[PDB]
RNA sequence: AAAUAUUGGCGAGAGACCGAUAGCGAACAAGUACAGUGAUGGAAAGAUGAAAAGAACUUUGAAAAGAGAGUGAAAAAGUACGUGAAAUUGUUGAAAGGGAAGGGCAUUUGAUCAGACAGGCCAGCAUCAGUUUUGGUGGCA
RNA sequence: GACGUAAGUCAAGGAUGCUGGCAUAAUGGUUAUAUGCCGCCCGUCUUGAAACACGGACCAAGGAGUCUAACGUCUAUGCGAGUGUUUGGGUGUAAAACCCAUACGCGUAAUGAAAGUGAACGUAGGUUGGGGCCUCGCAAGAGGUGCACAAUCGACCGAU
RNA sequence: ACUAAUCGAACCAUCUAGUAGCUGGUUCCUGCCGAAGUUUCCCUCAGGAUAGCAGAAGCUCGUAUCAGUUUUAUGAGGUA
RNA sequence: AAGCGUGUUACCUAUACUCUACCGUCAGGGUUGAUAUGAUGCCCUGACGAGUAGGCAGGCGUGGAGGUCAGUGACGAAGCCUAGACCGUAAGGUCGGGUCGAACGGCCUCUAGUGCAGAUCUUGGUGGUAGUAGCAAAUAUUCAAAUGAGAACUUUGAAG
């Protein structure tokens, strides 16, 4: 909708909102990111610290699939059970029949330990876990199986 | 007639003509705001033309009222005319300019029956 | 439709008036307007004519008859603001005046009751006028301002 | 001439109506405008003003936030009033039976409240069962948890998030961020 | 081989595109007329009327052409052709005019124009209300 | 509010009463002209323009903040710890509309150059305020609970 | 000097709508608010960024925090 | 003194002050058991109103698009002209008359190649200057007849 723009409102006004002294020009301060060390230095150092310079090791031919390790927390662990089938495990929270929660199938690599799971034994299968996540799971009465 | 109304005050009966529209033919008389830096009209120097201000606005009691005291309602056919049947004291019918002469006599005949005042009863009238 | 419609119409019911606190009280005339004074008419057909002030009427108009035999002015009404109340007086305790009122001069060739009512009043009036000399000549003559007359410094 | 102490013709700076054209919201506002005028309860005035708010000024309130509010002393039987959306929260595992009045419930939130034995209620139903806001509890979501608030007030030695698209090494982690490379912020 | 590309060629179908200073340079005998030694550069230009029915015939004139007559719904459509603006110009009529003219406020005068007798227009007086201005006179400190 | 014994009246939260003339160019509008006073040529740059600064002889038509990729703030909408059908497939009254799987993007986790590690002592903490609600009060107020947010001190995760 | 009226580097087409901190122009009305020419940095001084001045959107509350002001009390200064 | 110094009055007049009306803006409020069906409505109360650069808001107008007025129209659409009328503070809208001949509007929305006085702007057309500057180098023309509507300028003859 070009009828709602201020260009339609600036018709009849000489400078079109650009001033009579400033006199809207092509590129008064340079093109793109020019002068970031010279005359845009104050802006760059204030709002973009760390832009110039180098940081640590290069990685030739980085494949992001090597570093695939999505994180699932303990407070989201029980969501991997279907909702209709979830509550029937909360009741009768018993040993010798515990839900198996394969997090790799759901798309997760590592489990962390946000915590406060209900005290229900659950078998948890994951590529990686954290120390506190395993402590909380085994305290609730479950166990972690490592898979690959 | 119409509802009794306060006296019609216009606050400016003169047309607001554009500056120098009398000086150049290219400058149309339709009002345009002077936006020049050194404009005597924009700066409101004494002895120059007046500009449209909100202070000239018409009293809301008497706004949109003709000296007859009715509001003009543009009418295109007979069916349009009956919409002012119960509002003959406040609205007056005005036959549109593109209505043919043979339809105009039908509208005037119906308007006479309904008491609706017509602003232009002599348009396209053979004589 | 040439024009679409006004969505909501004004109410054609005309509103009643509010109660007005304006009461008609009688008019207090000027101090110089005592009955029997001689007035100078300032406007109308009888401009500059001297007349006699007879009775104050109900519609705030003075009743005058500068005697019709003397200066040809009949019973009629004048506005109190269009006359000059002079200091010269005549006695009007010889004339009946209650017969005259607003409906006496109500509109609707001279009539006959007007002529006879003029005849009864002016015989009484000229009888009183004849007492002090030169009033008859004074009323007969019309009033006019001369060059160098100053009504701000003039007294009548 | 007047020596104006304050700026003339200054608007209040507060919304007096919803910016939206939602017809149901407008007549919800119509109801509570009547209530806040003809009733002396401050609840009606607060709720009417909250109806005007924009989308970032009415953050979603989770059922876990509602349940924590009910954990307060003497608040277990109060009617939880949320002028906004009530979202679900699977983080919590027990939810009490309560009446929650809100503009919108997500499917998961409404299912969880009903499954606990509670009742999901619209703001008009709040008006019929509490015209002056008897034993209510007005909740609000976290307003400053938005992504935009991170970058607000960015400056040296402020600790705010820079506005940036790509994140990692080679992305603003250098001169101006560590004493090894020039200075540190 | 297919899935892929396609401001060229051929055949189609479409458009919230442009409408003769626009849209291709080119709606038309347009890459034409024309310019330059040359490479190249490169326009302007649509519409009478349904149908020429494109004005027979008379008269003035050397002729162009005019005036008639006539065709046509229209010649306020005559090929110098749909409508036919402005700049600028001719005629007519009105008005003003001692080194500009034009403008704004107000009124005179001239010209012109709209509505309303079931209250419209303009005023006079009296008694009040609001705001004022100008006097006379009374009692106190 | 005033007066009045009351009744009622009044100059007391804004004009009424009576009378006349005309009923049309009479008032009024428009326009031209005359008169009194005032009035420098616009646009522009400029501290400053009527300028002996610049563009403008006149008229018609054309004529200048657009679209796109990516994005910040704000707002509206849908859904909501999820969200995005339209790369594709199905289907069709066929570039429309309708329907859909697996993925993928962003978000739900951060931190470190990295290898790596990865967020509850507690009613998800204490204190100070804090709208609203509850209780006691005709009410002023007193007490309780206090979401958002503000300040501060803590606890937890990564690096050192 | 001359090299097709062109020469301190011909003419033609294209790249090319080359770039310009510089000049000129930038088209409807009304309403409300309403400036700066100063700070710091820059191969900066006809220009930018930056803080300031301004608008808009508002948000949390409801007469507090306050104030281009005085009084009282207590300091400070090295101008006339 | 109609000069100078000083004193006392009266008077003149700014878009300033006071009061009132109207416009708009802002602010605070009233209004639902017919609000005598319009709640972005109606109404009450108070204050305020300068403005370049600039910001925002509400509106006027243009080409085309979806819907509606079973809208207008050859008994005349659009266009154009009109010191003719009305409405709006204004952008503008509407009507009457004349010309004209085939299409075009109101409202709710969508969209943009959407508004001109300037740019030594582009294209085209037209003025004042102005019947003006000028049509003056190369020695030079003249008479008669013919022709023809028309002969300084053609043809022939004669002369130079
Ligand atoms: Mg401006
Ligand atoms: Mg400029
Ligand atoms: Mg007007
Ligand atoms: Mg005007
Ligand atoms: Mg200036
Ligand atoms: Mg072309
Ligand atoms: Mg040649
Ligand atoms: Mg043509
Ligand atoms: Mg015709
Ligand atoms: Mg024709
Ligand atoms: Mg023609
Ligand atoms: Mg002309
Ligand atoms: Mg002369
Ligand atoms: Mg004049
Ligand atoms: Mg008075
Ligand atoms: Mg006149
Ligand atoms: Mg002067
Ligand atoms: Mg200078
Ligand atoms: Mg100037
Ligand atoms: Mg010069
Ligand atoms: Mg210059
Ligand atoms: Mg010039
Ligand atoms: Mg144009
Ligand atoms: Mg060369
Ligand atoms: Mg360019
Ligand atoms: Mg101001
Ligand atoms: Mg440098
Ligand atoms: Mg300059
Ligand atoms: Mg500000
Ligand atoms: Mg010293
Ligand atoms: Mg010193
Ligand atoms: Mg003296
Ligand atoms: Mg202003
Ligand atoms: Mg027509
Ligand atoms: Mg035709
Ligand atoms: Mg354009
Ligand atoms: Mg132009
Ligand atoms: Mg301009
Ligand atoms: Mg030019
Ligand atoms: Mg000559
Ligand atoms: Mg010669």
């Amino acid at each position: 909708p070009s009828r709602f723009t201020k260009t339609r409102k600036h018709r009849g006004h000489v400078s079109a909102g650009k001033g009579r002294i400033g006199k809207h020009r092509k590129h008064p301060g340079g093109r793109g990111m020019a002068g970031g060390q010279h005359h845009h230095r104050i802006n760059m150092d204030k709002y973009h610290p760390g832009y110039f310079g180098k940081v640590g090791m290069r990685y030739f031919h980085k494949q992001q699939a090597h570093f695939w390790k999505p994180v699932l927390n303990l407070d989201k662990l029980w969501t991997l059970i279907p909702e209709d089938k979830r509550d029937q495990y909360l009741k009768s929270a018993s040993k010798e029949t515990a839900p198996v929660i394969d997090t790799l199938a759901a798309g997760y690599g590592k489990i962390l330990g946000k915590g406060r799971i209900p005290n229900v034994p659950v078998i948890v299968k994951a590529r990686f876990v954290s120390k506190l996540a395993e402590e909380k799971i085994r305290a609730a009465g479950g166990v972690v199986e490592l898979i690959a | 007639a119409s509802l009794p109304h306060p006296k019609i005050v216009k606050k400016h009966t003169k047309k607001f003509k554009r500056h120098h529209s009398d000086r150049y033919h290219r400058v149309a008389e339709n009002w345009r705001k002077q936006k020049g830096i050194d404009s005597v009209v924009r700066r409101r120097f004494r002895g120059n033309i007046s500009q449209p201000k909100i202070g000239y606005g018409s009293n809301k009691k008497t706004k949109f009222l003709s000296p007859s005291g009715h509001k003009t309602f543009l009418v295109a056919n007979v069916k349009d005319l009956e919409t002012l049947t119960m509002h003959t004291k406040t609205y007056a019918a005005e036959i549109a300019h593109n209505i043919s002469a043979k339809n105009r006599v039908v509208i005037l005949a119906r308007a006479k029956a309904l008491g609706i005042k017509v602003t232009n009863p002599k348009g396209r009238l053979a004589l | 439709s040439a024009q679409k419609a006004p969505k909501w119409y004004p109410s054609e019911d005309v509103a009643a008036l509010k109660k007005t606190r304006k009461a008609a009280r009688p008019q207090k005339l000027r101090a110089s307007l005592v009955p029997g004074t001689v007035l100078i008419l300032l406007a109308g057909r009888f401009r500059g004519k001297r007349v006699v002030y007879l009775k104050h009427l109900e519609d705030n108009t003075l009743l005058i008859s500068g005697p019709f035999k003397v200066n040809g002015v009949p019973l009629r009404r004048v506005n109190a603001r269009y006359v000059i109340a002079t200091s010269t007086k005549v006695s009007v305790e010889g004339v009946n005046v209650e017969k005259f009122n607003v409906e006496y001069f109500a509109k609707e060739e001279i009539k006959a009751e007007r002529v006879e009512d003029q005849k009864v009043v002016d015989k009484a009036l000229i009888a009183e006028i004849k007492k002090t000399p030169l009033l008859k000549q004074y009323l007969s003559a019309s009033f006019s301002l001369k060059n160098g007359d100053k009504p701000h410094m003039l007294k009548f | 001439g007047i020596d104006h102490t304050s700026k003339q013709h200054k608007r209040s700076g507060h919304r007096t109506a919803p910016k939206s054209d939602n017809v149901y919201l407008k007549l919800l506002v119509k109801l509570y405008t009547f209530l806040a005028r003809r009733t002396d309860a401050p609840f009606n005035k607060v709720v009417l003003k909250a109806l005007f708010l924009s989308k970032i000024n009415r953050p979603p309130v989770s059922v876990s936030r509602i349940a924590r509010a009910l954990k307060q002393e003497g608040a277990a039987n109060k009617t939880v009033v949320v002028v906004g959306t009530v979202t679900d929260d699977a983080r919590i595992f027990e939810f009490p039976k309560t009446t929650v009045a809100a503009l919108r419930f997500t499917a998961g939130a409404r299912a969880k409240i009903v499954k606990a034995g509670g009742e999901c209620i619209t703001l008009d139903q709040l008006a019929v069962r509490a015209p002056k806001g008897q034993n209510t509890l007005i909740l609000r979501g976290p307003r400053n948890s938005r992504e935009a608030v991170r970058h607000f007030g960015m400056g040296p030695h402020k600790g705010k998030a820079p506005r940036i698209l790509s994140t990692g090494r080679k992305f603003e982690r250098a001169r101006g961020r560590r004493r090894s490379k020039g200075f540190k912020v």
